[PDB]
RNA sequence: CGGUAAUUCCAGCUCCAAUAGCGUAUAUUAAAGUUGUUGCAGUUAAAAAGCUCGUAGUUGAACUUUGGGCCCGGUUGGCCAACGGGGCCUUUUUUACUUUGAAAAAAUUAGAGUGUUCAAAGCAGGCGUGCUCGAAUAUAUUAGCAUGGAAUAAUAGAAUAGGACGUUUGGUUCUAUUUUUUUCUAGGACCAUCGUAAUGAUUAAUAGGGACGGUCGGGGGCAUCAGUAUUCAAUUGUCAGAGGUGAAAUUCUUGGAUUUAUUGAAGACUAACUACUGCGAAAGCAUUUGCCAAGGACGUUUUCAUUAAUCAAGAACGAAAGUUAGGGGAUCGAAGAUGAUCAGAUACCGUCGUAGUCUUAACCAUAAACUAUGCCGACUAGGGAUCGGGUGGUGUUUUUAAUGACCCACUCGGCACCUUACGAGAAAUCAAAGUCUUUGGGUUCUGGGGGGAGUAUGGUCGCAAGGCUGAAACUUAAAGGAAUUGAC
RNA sequence: GGAUAGUGGCCUACCAUGGUUUCAACGGGUAACGGGGAAUAAGGGUUCGAUUCCGGAGAGGGAGCCUGAGAAACGGCUACCA
């Protein structure tokens, strides 16, 4: 069930048996990796990035077509972001109700929300720790989140 | 008023001024 | 939130002996399930069984000849010595003479008779009757 | 399943939450609080002797009808005042003010036994002598 | 009933249940050849797309974005690829 | 039990039980699965906390040497069969746990020998009439020590290579036997170049988070719009009653009440449509339009890679009534002031009305806050109705396509219903209240006969009303649940 | 550095600011000397151990000390309190 409600869908991607490339494709590994980078310096992310490959090209999955994850491909040729994507979004959300309640101190309901969101940071950013892509002593506060999105 | 908790002091004390009363 | 693989599938297994039916699917395999099912095979308690690859752990399906009685998991995996398994055999089985419990040890995962010829002791994974 | 941890690391969390819930028996607390020294006039023997004040009788409880025959007592070792049953019928001649007499238990644990309202013992001997013995004329009790 | 066999289930059955409860998983999309009705350029187009695909050779769009398959222009010739 | 007519008191006969012993009181063990690890209970009998987040604690998906040959080979059973074990070939860091051993005083306990005359004991005693057998053995949690094993459960390693082998060639540095200030030389560490290699990253959970797409809803905040109705007011026509009850009175009225007509103001509310329908963590939410930010389900050959479950401390929200200050004040209306006191269906009724009812800024933290049913996960079961999304159809209609509305089939998710009982239960009944004496998937809280009592006392929170935590002395043989039959 | 048979905040001078705790410190209670053991047991448990053996403490209550290899001794001494 989902984490903070209790909603329980079961919607996913289902990936196909087969481990190699369709026999209908024929681009080189050479030619999408080239894409990859190409995309990236235009400031996408990997998941936008991986998004146009599958639909307007005919890459099903680029592991499959190379030998390597769109993340890995990134930060060999140094394009990785300062902070993980996931963890950016949430952080940019909850820049956004944090400032609809500057205007709106009646709202009981924004108030709510805005406790759960702020408890999925924590919880994400001590499993970044432990592995130590962030630094230790990176901390979420209220205050200097706004610029550090911004 | 209070409920009053006994010390094993002044239990001790009460049990050896009441014994000279008896002798 | 699975927290035992092996406490599920003899529970589909019970439940399935119990209504009738000669076959049972069960979802994910691992190796410990492999290997308490051989034991219970050798002894004649089900027939074969198939194991099917998807890249996901696979599953299993399991034909059913209508003499089990019950098995069953003890959790938590309590550490035996070997002074101990008469104790548990008493709790356990129906009778001194059919049935068994089967252990993690060293030397294999094996049923109780075995482990005394062998001398060996370890932990307690269930049983069989 | 079944509400209680099974973990095998968790003997803490059993052992601590059984002995909260012993308070919950009943003779269990009375032992651990020390409850048959600080009150109860016996403090906590099986017999005790007292000086008899005044005779008493006591109407029994409804639906029975009888009046009951029964003794003041102040023991000797506390001060303690208490009522006392004196058994077999003719047995209260053997007994006057400032006897001493040795009390015992009326069986129940210190609940009032049968018809009897507020009565916890009952008298053993008189003088030095058994009731028992009195009763059966085997013996003779001297006054004083 | 209490026979059954779990292991040769038949096509036609296979084929209705949800994609994550067949016996092994797949997907069920797939791609098409597409060409708009002005230029030779043959383009490949996957059948849930998301984005609004253009031509490579101009911007005339080629399908558009729903809750579920894409729907394709008018004009436009297929092909499942 | 006993009120004469005593199977229960008192006495006499006879009979029963244990017996050199038998009874009473108090404590404690078994009975007690009424303390529950083995092994209890929580819909209605005692007991699931208003709701959600969350630290300590407990618990946590799958994957890495598997299989096949050839010798030796001990034990047991009737050469041969079973069970144990060793060697060889086939590409060949740190803990928990378990086996064995040394240790753990004597007496006590279990136990071998021996006619104390038997026995409880003792460690003695036999044999010819000097000779001679004994004073065994086992057990003893946990911690520490030594040793064999490698399943299960953890921990570490090569990714700004700074990695391995280097048996390739320079440089720096440090110690010294021997054999004679210094060289050779042996051995430390460190730095650079060439060269070898299959050079180095487990899956992608019908676990979880994040992105994207078209939607959905009486979910929330702020602003704005409408509808009658109620009360009041100004004009207007007519002429005696109007209101209210079971009956009546107080009250209003010829200066015109009640009733009629045309207009206006204020505050509150959102009928019918409205259902075995929807949304939200719960409390709770229903006129139009706009802005702001959030959310579930569905679709997906997108992305990360164990990031998870439950939860003491701690934190956000929490009907109605109630408290403090400002605004507003139509209706209804605790308190209060008044009318009648007659009449057994209508036995409680009539008039006026303060606080309140609405709102802004702070408090309070209770409810039969109820499904009287804790959360997460798996299995046992089938049908067609309905709400949201998706797929297919040579389908109907709108129209000559697309879309919309409808019909048929399938599928994921949700509020419910009907059928079914391997089962469960004291029963009523139950898709969970099942998979429990055939007793173990993970984890939080609560109860232990009825009163005294949610009282007393201490602490803590609050302006107050009060909330949270919470006894004992003493008293009593029942209190309680479900379901049958049926007096006067 | 002193003192001790000898190690050590055991004590003194100078200096630093540390040590323990929800894995329950610190405080309160015990009608509490510890253990070998005892009673009752299907198994798992519950209750008891002043007392014949081993270890500790005391000689009305506190303090001090002589002799001696060994005592802060009490059938040794000195003072105070009762």
């Amino acid at each position: 069930g989902r984490m903070h409600s209790a909603g329980k869908g079961i919607s996913s991607s289902a990936i196909p048996y087969s481990r190699n490339a369709p026999a209908w494709f024929k681009l080189s590994s050479e030619s999408v990796i080239e894409q990859i980078v190409k995309y990236a310096r235009k400031g996408l992310t990997p998941s936008q990035i991986g998004v146009l490959l599958r639909d307007a090209h005919g890459v099903t999955q680029a592991r499959v077509i190379t030998g390597n994850k769109i993340m890995r491909i990134l930060k060999s040729n140094g394009l990785a972001p300062e902070i993980p994507e996931d963890l950016y979004y949430l952080i940019k959300k909850a820049v956004s109700v944090r400032k609809h309640l500057e205007r709106n101190r009646k709202d009981k309901d924004a108030k709510f929300r805005l406790i759960l969101i702020e408890s999925r940071i924590h919880r994400l950013a001590r499993y970044y720790r432990t592995v130590a892509v962030l630094p230790p002593n990176w901390k979420y506060e209220s205050a200097t989140a706004s610029a550090l999105v911004n | 008023k209070p409920d009053k908790q006994v010390s094993k002091l002044q239990r001790k004390n009460k049990a050896k001024q009441l014994r000279a009363q008896r002798i | 939130t699975r927290s035992s693989v092996l406490a599920d599938a003899l529970n589909a297994i019970n439940n399935a002996e119990k209504t009738g039916k000669r076959q049972v699917l069960i979802r994910p395999s691992s190796k410990v399930i492999i290997k308490f099912l051989q034991v219970m095979q050798k002894h004649g308690y089900i027939g074969e069984f198939e194991y099917i690859d998807d890249h996901r752990s696979g599953k299993i399906v399991v034909q059913l000849n209508g003499r089990l009685n019950k098995c069953g998991v003890i959790s938590p995996r309590f550490n035996v010595k070997i002074g101990d398994i008469e104790k548990w055999t008493a709790n356990l089985l129906p009778a001194r003479q059919f049935g068994y419990v089967i252990l993690t040890t060293s030397a294999g995962i094996m049923d109780h008779e075995e482990a005394r010829r062998k001398h060996v002791s370890g932990k307690i994974l269930g049983f069989v009757y | 399943g079944k509400g209680k941890p099974r973990g095998l690391n968790s003997a803490r969390k059993l052992r601590v939450h059984r002995r909260n819930n012993r308070w919950a028996e009943n003779n269990y607390k009375k032992r651990l609080l020390g409850t048959a020294f600080k009150s109860s006039p016996f403090g906590g023997s099986s017999h005790a002797k007292g000086i008899v004040l005044e005779k008493l009788g006591i109407e029994s409880k409804q639906p029975n009808s009888a009046i009951r025959k029964c003794v003041r007592v102040q023991l000797i070792k506390n001060g303690k005042k208490v009522t006392a049953f004196v058994p077999n019928d003719g047995c209260l001649n053997f007994v006057d003010e400032n006897d001493e007499v040795l009390l015992a238990g009326f069986g129940r644990k210190g609940k009032a036994k049968g018809d009897i309202p507020g009565v916890r013992f009952k008298v053993v001997k008189v003088s030095g002598v058994s009731l028992l013995a009195l009763w059966k004329e085997k013996k003779e009790k001297p006054r004083s | 009933v209490l026979v059954q066999d779990l292991l040769h289930p038949t096509a036609a059955s296979e084929a209705r249940k949800h994609k994550l409860k067949t016996l092994v998983q797949g997907p069920r999309s797939y791609f098409l050849d597409v060409k708009c009705p002005g230029c030779l350029n043959i383009t490949t187009v996957f059948s849930h797309a998301q984005t609004a695909v253009t031509c490579e050779s101009c911007s005339t769009i080629l399908c558009t974005p729903t809750g579920g398959k894409a729907k394709l222009s008018e004009g436009t010739s297929f092909r499942r690829k």
